[PDB]
């Protein structure tokens, strides 16, 4: 799943009025006054994929002024190449697909079944890993333990074991079948020794059981739960890996059997709870960054982040600052922020100015 | 007869406030006025520097000051003085100006050509700011003017801020060959002092001017912190006649208290310290009340209290990318299964082909059930 953005071109969209923007690669970041414009470009990219599902206000995303809504969005995607294009005229749109130059998928319908399997996660997902909307850096850890491990199970690979169990389940019921009419067969069937179809019952029963056995392998209570198990360790790793760099009065954070977050203070263990803001911030931003080293090669996506900043101090604003830059299992981090540090350190420097409500984009370096 | 001494000096970080602490603000600002003081008192006929004076881009009121005093000081008495702004100090919306201009008449800022008369002897000289690796290239451009420029003078010399490749194996925008034959580069960046012959010619990193990180502590001790002078007389230089001056600094220990024999060796260093020292690492839980006894030789301790629990190496390096195909296989064993077998049934799976077949094969094949 190795996604990166192109540019992207829209018109009517918010403040937007009409812009194309330029994506070029590693330390990526937005940056303007208050509303300058700078969520929208990234709203928009969310729309061009996944557009708003149910008949929902239309009347949101479209300048005030206007009547249409037109998006479009160039993203290298697995290697290839797409665009996907949506729009909008009072009360009717659609969506275009085109692949290479080739198109896969062109409609409404078409176009959305069809975006969900070139990456690969729904329209949750894709806020839960490959988005992160502004006010929500912390969402994560804030989920309730069983939609922690659900969403984690997705990111990490284990989503597509639970595919093979319940496929597993089907494909024991042909060779049982099969067993059932072999039975059927030797229905009215010591110097008595077993038959050839005696001697198959049995082979074919053995299987069954060898089927089975391999069947709870791929179970949740099975091997889904060693790789997990084998995969915290590690993440955790990354994880206190980043969060030292952050100089905070902690021995390290230990990290669960179930994605839970425990802060080891020298008397005392501190969950996320107890934690302050900026101090969550830090953890949740630690986390997201730990959980894409671990998986370093297994899937090396792009990432959106929308005021990472929030809450952070001075001091930690820049020591995050220094995180980033050090970073390197993703290619494209996106940045959004208004704030001094992040933009000194930046490969481009994407700027948004405001003319009055409309507003302009007019890239850097 | 025929005399000319200079004096390069680089990452001062003036202004750089360590671990929130109105103590090491005033240290750097110390060891940074004890150069100029030395300096002073060698009258050396230029000063080169290369780079990073300040640590942010708008820098403190009172570091801005502290500098503009001693660069008033070193062209008052008569001393030229060179300097390529670093990271630190390029201004990133041009509109605003790096503090480096603060200094403009006390200080020659290069990015181009130019020539200094030192006892008649005509010496050249170039250097540029911090580029980043991103516009790398518009720079080989750059130092290919100045190896141009340059090839008319005997004596040359280079000043840069940025890192390059053997000397940082790390982060660095710049590559050992990828730069022209000089007489001595005076470079910045690198914080650890390196000096050492490069293209006929001697290569040097002054270094910073005080310990801006922990790990520069190590490093501190078997090099010390401070500038280079350098004598430029005979036609030629070597490692021997680039003399280096030193500098006292805040002083860094390590403990990693286990035991009592190690409470011990912990005081052995608090005490047999110069001032109050910064004391970082690992501390066991059930020694912490009996640290805070120190809490007055101390400055500061940013050292870890490690929970009695764990007794191993945390920063231990133990690559681990879970081959997922080996595990599902290793694991698949461990409980009786053909994991050669159930592995080839899950590619299987997923890229939707014929398992029947994968199953009526191995079933007939090798399952001897
Ligand atoms: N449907 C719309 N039609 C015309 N203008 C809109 C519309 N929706 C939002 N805007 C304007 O776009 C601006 C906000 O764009 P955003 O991307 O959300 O803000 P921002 O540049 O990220 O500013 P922040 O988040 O406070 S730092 C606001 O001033 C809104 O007034
Ligand atoms: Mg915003």
């Amino acid at each position: 799943m190795s996604m990166i953005l192109k540019e992207i071109r829209m018109n009517n969209f918010k403040s937007h009025v009409n812009s194309r923007i330029k994506f070029e690669k590693g330390i990526v970041a937005i940056i303007g006054e208050n509303g300058s414009g700078k969520s929208s470009i990234f709203e928009a990219v969310f729309f061009a994929l996944f557009g708003a599902g149910s008949n929902f206000n239309y009347d949101t995303i479209i300048t005030k002024g206007k009547k249409s809504v037109y998006v479009e969005l160039d993203f290298e995607v697995n290697g290839n190449n797409y665009k996907i294009i949506r729009e909008y005229d009072s009360g009717r749109g659609g969506a275009k697909l085109y692949k290479n130059g080739k198109p896969y998928a062109t409609t409404i319908s078409a176009v959305n079944k069809a975006v969900n399997e070139i990456l690969g996660v729904d329209r949750n997902m894709f806020l839960n890993s490959i988005y992160i909307k502004q006010g929500e850096i912390a969402k994560f850890l804030s989920l309730k333990p069983s939609e922690k491990l659900e969403t984690v199970a997705k990111l990490l690979g284990i989503d597509e074991f639970e595919k093979c169990y319940q496929k597993m389940g089907e494909i024991v019921k042909e060779y049982e079948k099969r067993l059932e009419r072999i039975e059927g067969e030797l229905n009215y069937k010591r110097l008595k020794e077993m038959s050839n179809l005696e001697k198959e019952k049995e082979k074919l029963t053995k299987f069954v059981e060898y089927l089975d056995k391999v069947r709870r392998i791929f179970g949740r209570n099975g091997f889904q739960a060693y790789l997990r198990e084998k995969y915290v360790p590690l993440i955790q790793k990354y994880l206190n890996e980043a969060f030292s760099e952050f100089d905070l009065p902690y021995s390290f954070v230990e990290l669960t059997k179930d994605f839970e977050v425990r802060v080891h203070a020298p008397n005392g263990v501190l969950t996320i709870d107890n934690l302050s803001g900026g101090e969550q911030i830090a953890v949740a931003l630690s986390l997201r960054l730990a959980i894409a080293n671990a998986l370093i090669g297994n899937r090396v996506e792009c990432i959106i982040l929308d005021e990472p900043t929030v809450y952070l101090d001075e001091n930690r604003r820049a020591k995050l600052a220094e995180i980033f830059r050090k970073v390197k299992s993703i290619p494209q981090m996106i940045i959004i922020t208004h704030h001094r540090e992040l933009e000194d350190v930046a490969d481009v420097i994407i700027n948004v100015k405001k003319d009055g409500n409309v507003s302009k984009v007019k890239i850097n370096g | 007869g025929s005399h000319m001494m200079f004096v390069h000096i680089a990452d001062n970080h003036l202004g750089y406030r360590q671990y929130n602490l109105d103590d090491r603000e005033k240290d750097i600002y110390d060891s940074f006025k004890l150069c100029i003081k030395k300096i002073l008192e060698i009258k050396p006929d230029v000063v080169l520097h290369s780079g990073d004076l300040f640590n942010d881009l708008r820098p403190p009121v009172k570091a801005l000051r502290i500098a503009m005093q001693a660069f008033k000081k070193l062209h008052e008495n008569n001393i030229k003085v060179y300097i390529v702004a670093g990271n630190h100090e390029m201004p990133r919306r041009l509109g605003e100006e790096s503090p480096l201009a603060l200094l403009k008449d006390y200080v020659k800022i290069l990015d181009g050509k130019d020539v200094i008369n030192v006892n008649g002897e005509e010496i050249f000289i170039c250097g540029t700011y911090y580029h980043k690796k991103s516009k790398r290239e518009e720079m080989l451009d750059k130092l290919k003017n100045f190896e141009s420029e340059a090839k008319n003078y005997k004596k040359k010399i280079l000043m840069l801020h940025q890192g390059i490749n053997p000397y940082i194996p790390l982060d660095y925008e710049l590559e050992h060959f990828d730069l022209p034959k000089f007489s001595y580069y005076a470079l910045g960046h690198i914080h650890k002092r390196i000096l050492e012959r490069f293209n006929d010619g001697i290569l040097a990193y002054s270094g910073s001017t005080e310990i801006i990180y922990r790990n520069e502590y190590e490093d501190y001790k078997k090099e010390g912190k401070g500038f280079y002078l350098v004598d430029f007389s005979g036609n030629d230089l070597d490692i021997s006649d680039i003399e280096k001056i030193d500098i006292e600094c805040r002083e860094f220990v390590e403990v990693n208290i286990k035991d009592k024999k190690s409470f011990n060796e912990a005081v052995n260093k608090i005490e047999r310290c110069k001032n109050k020292p910064v004391v970082f690492g690992k501390i066991k839980r059930e020694f912490k009340p009996w640290f805070d006894t120190l809490k007055d030789k101390i400055l500061i301790n940013k050292a870890i209290i490690v929970d009695d629990e764990f007794i191993d190496m945390p920063d231990n390096v133990d690559i681990e990318s879970l081959n997922i195909k080996e595990l599902l296989v290793d694991y698949a064993n461990r409980q009786g299964i053909d994991g050669d077998l159930v592995l080839s049934l899950y590619k299987a799976l997923l890229n939707n082909e014929n398992w029947k077949e994968l199953l009526d094969e191995y079933y007939n094949t090798k399952f001897r059930g």
